[PDB]
């Protein structure tokens, strides 16, 4: 779904 | 802090209401956004930026379109005067003259 | 040309200039050269069968486009 | 000729300098809704908001039984969501 | 022979591909101000509305890709200018404005022939990080609704997930990145000691003017 | 400010080639920068 691709980030993809 | 508390429930209410909507009608993911949905709001705002610079302007152009009306003289009043003395001749060319 | 002359004779060419050589793919060919000289003579002999300031730019006019052809015609 | 016009309020040079500037002001506008829209992310870009549903009614149903010492403890709760951006990132996620 | 001329310019093999949107809008702005400055009324009004949706139907065929649709556009409007504004309108003004348009037509035919790049998305200022840059760009800012109509305009033609709320705060968070960058430059390239005073003839030229005002 | 430029530019990558999908995934990167401030003071900071 659109709508839960957008609300989905974490803290894991800004890590190295 | 009584209108930080009804603030907060404003917008968490209006939150509310969108993350409903988009249960109830999910769409796909990566799907474009469909072309009529883009024509009618984008088409909307550009319009109205064009009828907020040129229709002003249009309208007050609009008014100078008007007429004039003949003022044709009712009398027409005519003295021959000799220096300081009472006039030799006098006229009054009215409406049928 | 036709901002000075701004008749209608000499609309054909600017018209022309813009839809028929700027787009051709190669180079603007033999026929293309070939039309505005033609038409620009005859517009020169048009005028002068029927003001004092007719044709001196259709002159200029005429000698530039045979200028082009004695380069496109040495390369 | 004579004239009388019936509209001639909007005459004058006067009229031209009004225009251009009803044009900068609502300019300014319009870019209110464009500009920083991207400083308010935080608070409204949230991914489940019924916790904080929650929170809201519980401190209007203490109010209507008049239990005003806990409307201030419950006070205490939602301020302190929105004076730390992290731990809005807690209490707004989806628990699935 | 008309079928076959066209086809040759929708479909050859000779096509350097080459992007002339930035300056055939240029052409365009200068337009504009002819028209607006020299209004010296029907006749201007109606002109700058021309103008003005020509504009925006040339953004559309530049953010689709079109070419058949460009060529169609030049017919049109070669037509129409060359008609309208030597039978029906009829002046050193309306002189310009046609050498101005001259240019844009021929720099417009040059895209038909050459055909269109393949990356066509991206600011025109914001390639070079340096001080015309930045000074430029903010200045595009200033004129009142620019900004704005440029992002509408791009959301409608290019394809997206996005809605507008998203697509615009997308655009906004780009503009003061970029901002910030062009300074973090300037400051690399022209260092400052530490514990420097700001010279006073920079103090008293900013802050003269404002207190002027 | 050198890392988000690349995120930003890397939307409009993706919106050219048209790979929509990748458009969402990197739309949840930049929101969610804009969402921690404390994930934007690692993000940008001087790497020397
Ligand atoms: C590297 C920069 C050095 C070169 C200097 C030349 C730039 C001149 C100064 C630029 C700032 C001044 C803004 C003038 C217009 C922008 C020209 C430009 O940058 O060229 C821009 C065009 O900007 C636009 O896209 C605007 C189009 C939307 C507007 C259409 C409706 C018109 C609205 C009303 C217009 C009336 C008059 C317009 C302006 C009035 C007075 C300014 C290039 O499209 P771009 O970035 O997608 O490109 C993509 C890759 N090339
Ligand atoms: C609101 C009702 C009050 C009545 C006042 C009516 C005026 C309303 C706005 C009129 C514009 C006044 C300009 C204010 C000057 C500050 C600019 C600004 O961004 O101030 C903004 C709002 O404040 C901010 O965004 C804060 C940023 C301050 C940045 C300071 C300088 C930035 C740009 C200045 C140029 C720098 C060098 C450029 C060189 C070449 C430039 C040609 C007001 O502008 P504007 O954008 O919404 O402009 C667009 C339509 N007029």
């Amino acid at each position: 779904d659109h709508a839960t691709v957008i609300h989905s980030g974490d803290y894991f993809l800004f890590e190295s | 802090s009584w209108m930080c508390v009804e603030d907060i429930y404003a917008n968490i209410f209006i939150i509310k209401c969108s993350r409903e909507t988009e249960k109830k009608y999910p769409q796909p993911k990566g799907q474009k956004k469909k072309k009529i949905v883009k024509y009618g709001m984008g088409g909307l705002i550009i319009l109205f930026l064009i009828a907020i610079i040129w229709f002003p302007l249009l309208f007050m152009s609009l008014v100078r379109s008007v007429v004039g009306v003949v003022n044709q003289p009712i009398d027409v009043t005519v003295t021959l005067k000799l220096g300081g003395y009472e006039p030799l001749f006098t006229m009054s060319a009215q409406q049928p003259s | 040309n036709h901002m000075v002359t701004a008749s209608a004779g000499s609309l054909v060419l600017p018209v022309l200039v813009f839809l028929w050589a700027m787009l051709s793919i190669p180079r603007p060919s033999k026929r293309f050269w070939m039309t505005a000289i033609v038409f620009t003579e005859i517009a020169v002999v048009v005028k002068y069968l029927f003001t004092d300031g007719y044709i001196k730019y259709d002159l200029v006019q005429l000698m530039a486009l045979f200028f082009h052809r004695s380069q496109l015609l040495c390369y | 000729k004579v004239s009388p016009p019936s509209l001639g309020f909007l005459a004058g040079y006067g009229i031209m300098g009004l225009y251009v500037s009803i044009v900068l002001v609502i300019g300014k506008f319009v870019r209110g809704f464009f500009s920083e829209i991207s400083h308010s992310i935080m608070f409204e870009e949230l991914p489940c908001v019924d916790r904080i549903l929650k929170l809201c009614q519980d401190i209007f149903l203490v109010r209507e039984t008049r239990e005003l010492e806990l409307e201030e403890e419950l006070y205490a709760k939602l301020i302190f969501l929105y004076r730390s951006p992290e731990t809005m990132i807690k209490w707004t996620r989806e628990k699935e | 022979p008309l079928r076959r001329f066209f086809h040759d310019i929708l479909h050859t093999k000779y096509r350097a591909a080459t992007d002339v949107y930035a300056l055939m809008f240029l052409a365009d702005v200068v337009d504009f101000i002819i028209i607006i400055f020299g209004f010296w009324p029907e006749a201007f009004l109606v002109m700058l509305l021309i103008q003005f949706s020509t504009m925006v139907v040339d953004r559309a065929l530049y953010l689709r890709k079109t070419v058949l649709g460009k060529l169609a556009f030049q017919v049109a409007l070669v037509l129409a200018i060359h008609l309208w504004m030597f039978f029906i309108l009829p002046n050193v003004v309306a002189q310009l404005w046609y050498f101005v348009k001259c240019i844009y037509f021929a720099l417009s035919a040059y895209q038909i022939r050459c055909g269109y790049p393949t990356r066509i998305l991206g600011n025109f200022l914001t390639k070079k990080y340096n001080h015309l840059n930045l000074f430029l760009f903010q200045g595009f800012r200033l004129v009142p609704f620019l900004v704005e109509l440029r992002a509408v305009m791009d959301w409608v033609w290019t394809d997206t997930t996005l809605s507008l709320s998203s697509w615009m705060c997308v655009e906004d968070i780009y503009a003061n990145i970029f901002i910030i960058k062009c300074s973090r430059e300037t400051e690399k390239k022209y260092p400052q000691p530490k514990g420097q005073k700001k010279k006073k003839i920079v103090k008293y030229g900013m802050g003269g003017l404002i207190i002027l005002f």
